[PDB]
């Protein structure tokens, strides 16, 4: 973040979509929730129909409990790419945010079967399985999540 | 056991049943 | 002697098929050539020569980048384009053109409709398929 | 000829139990 | 030679090999510093690169 | 011959016979379920011979030639936990759990590896 402040010109910083993604993810990692949202909104303003990684935005926006923004983003993302696992994981995050979670589990496993090498979908599955008051399924899903990404 | 119902009923429902025993976060 | 090698890579063809192909081929060409042997001969400004349903006038307007008798002219004109210059129209009885005309656009309009969702519901279609 | 699938060696549970035990006393040593 | 080495490193990545994949990716990056996928592969594999040396010279 | 001498708890001649089998088939046909068995049995003999480096090398070779193998990943986890390469051990063990979630020994191996890594 200090390198952004010092070594990155402002005009490049506030216009580069990839830099916006990186700064939002970074401020998530420092658990700076307010900071990341107002730049992810700028990202969506620059282009709404981009998937890349909305997994971070879905994780943030579940915490912020903004149902309408999640609905709009899920609609757009799936209407653009139906086969991208990120759209399905965002949809499942929305569903878990609502209330029901078994269909969220089904959506997550479907997202994984789109791409078996998407670790974050697995770990989101595992974290959700804690909300089911079930551990064995959660434990197996956590192990299978860590298998895909060694450093998670 | 449910041997008889009200007003000389025949069958019986069961709306709810539960069993009780004794003994901030990140996504 | 009539050549039949390209019609079958087998170097021998039984004589029944020899006339079967020979009599078939000649009249097939005779239909295309007239609205003789095949081996002796095969032969016989805007580039586009023809488009199905396109008359010479419609080709010209392209190059520029563009009451009972009258409706009968439109009656025949509509079937000229759709039937690709079919010669049986002139032999059709006049009152037989009318019902075929009404079924034309009625069928045609149905193509226009054919040629022309909540988040929770429209996610299911991809899960189930 | 129908060549038989060559037999393959398996990792037994006894040897892995022995190794994990030996590791337990190894960490208990220091 | 810029693309061959990075492609070979990607093949090693698919084969789960790291060390020689890392060195080949580093060589590809050293050939041309603008490639930007050699660096991404190296970062994903946690390898170390002398960015100041390779980028300046 | 190598397999039967291994089963007879006589590893030294099994090792030499499997080495001969490998060197005969080394030049031709790396595929076709023959070099795989040769290298797997040779790696098992080395791991039972207590020499681990060449065993790890052969296990890596067969893993290259075949990644869909839970037993291979369990064996790599075993060999890496025998040494102090805990990161590779846990990575291959998680890979094995991914390949087969219901593995009996792998759960205990993962628990021990995690405990050792944390205590390290």
């Amino acid at each position: 973040i200090r390198l952004f402040e010092s070594q990155i010109p402002s005009h490049i910083k506030d216009t580069m979509p990839w830099c916006l993604v990186q700064l939002g993810k970074l401020h998530f990692e420092i658990i700076n929730y307010d900071m990341s949202l107002k730049y992810f909104n700028r990202l969506k303003d620059l282009q709404p129909a981009r998937v890349k990684d909305m997994e971070i935005f879905s994780t943030l926006l579940w915490h912020l409990h903004d149902k309408v923004k999640s609905s709009n983003l899920a609609n757009g993302l799936m209407d653009t790419m139906p086969n991208k696992p990120e759209t399905w994981c965002c949809i499942g995050n929305l569903l878990s945010l609502q209330k029901d979670h078994d269909a969220a589990i089904k959506a997550f496993e479907k997202a994984t079967q789109l791409d078996p090498n998407f670790a974050y979908a697995y770990t989101l599955q595992g974290h959700e399985h804690s909300s089911n008051d079930s551990s064995d399924s959660a434990k197996t899903c956590y192990r299978k999540a860590l298998a895909c990404d060694p450093q998670h | 056991l449910f041997p008889v119902n009200h007003e000389n009923g025949k069958d019986t429902h069961l709306r709810g049943i539960r069993l009780y025993v004794p003994s901030a976060i990140l996504r | 002697q009539y050549d039949y090698s390209p019609f079958c890579e087998r170097n021998t063809l039984r004589e029944s098929r020899i006339d079967s192909f020979l009599k078939a081929e000649r009249a097939a060409h005779c239909l295309v050539f007239h609205k003789y042997r095949p081996d002796i001969d095969i032969m016989c400004s805007m580039l586009l020569e023809s488009v199905p349903g396109c008359n010479k006038e419609d080709l010209e307007r392209l190059s520029r980048r563009e009451r009972l008798d009258d409706i009968i002219n439109h009656e025949t004109n509509a079937l000229k384009s759709f039937w690709n210059d079919s010669g049986l129209v002139n032999s059709l009885q006049s009152h037989h053109l009318h019902e075929e005309y009404l079924l034309l656009q009625e069928e045609l309009k149905n193509v226009y409709k054919i040629k022309c969702e909540s988040l929770r519901d429209k996610c299911r279609r991809h899960y189930s398929n | 000829m129908i060549r038989r699938a060559p037999t393959t060696l398996q990792l037994s549970h006894d040897d892995v139990t022995s190794l994990i035990d030996d590791l337990n006393e190894q960490k208990l040593k220091q | 030679l810029a693309t061959l080495n990075c492609l070979l490193g990607n093949l090693y990545m698919k084969l789960d090999h790291s060390k020689e994949g890392a060195f080949y990716h580093s060589e590809a990056l050293a050939i041309n510093p603008y490639l930007w996928e050699s660096y991404e592969a190296i970062c994903k594999m946690r390898a170390t690169v002398d960015l100041k040396r390779v980028f300046f010279d | 011959m190598g397999v039967m001498y291994f089963k007879k708890n006589e590893f030294v001649k099994a090792k030499k016979y499997l080495k001969k089998a490998l060197e005969v088939v080394k030049d031709l046909d790396p595929s076709s379920r023959t070099t795989i068995s040769i290298q797997l049995n040779l790696g098992h003999t080395y791991r039972k011979l207590n020499e681990n480096e060449i065993a790890i090398k052969c296990f890596r070779c067969v893993l290259e030639k075949n990644d869909k193998n839970s037993e291979i990943h369990c064996s790599l986890g075993y060999l890496y936990l025998k040494t102090k390469k805990l990161q590779k051990a846990i990575d291959h063990l998680h890979k094995s759990l991914y390949l087969k979630p219901n593995n009996s020994s792998a759960t205990a191996l993962l628990k021990n590896a995690l405990e050792l890594n944390v205590t390290l």
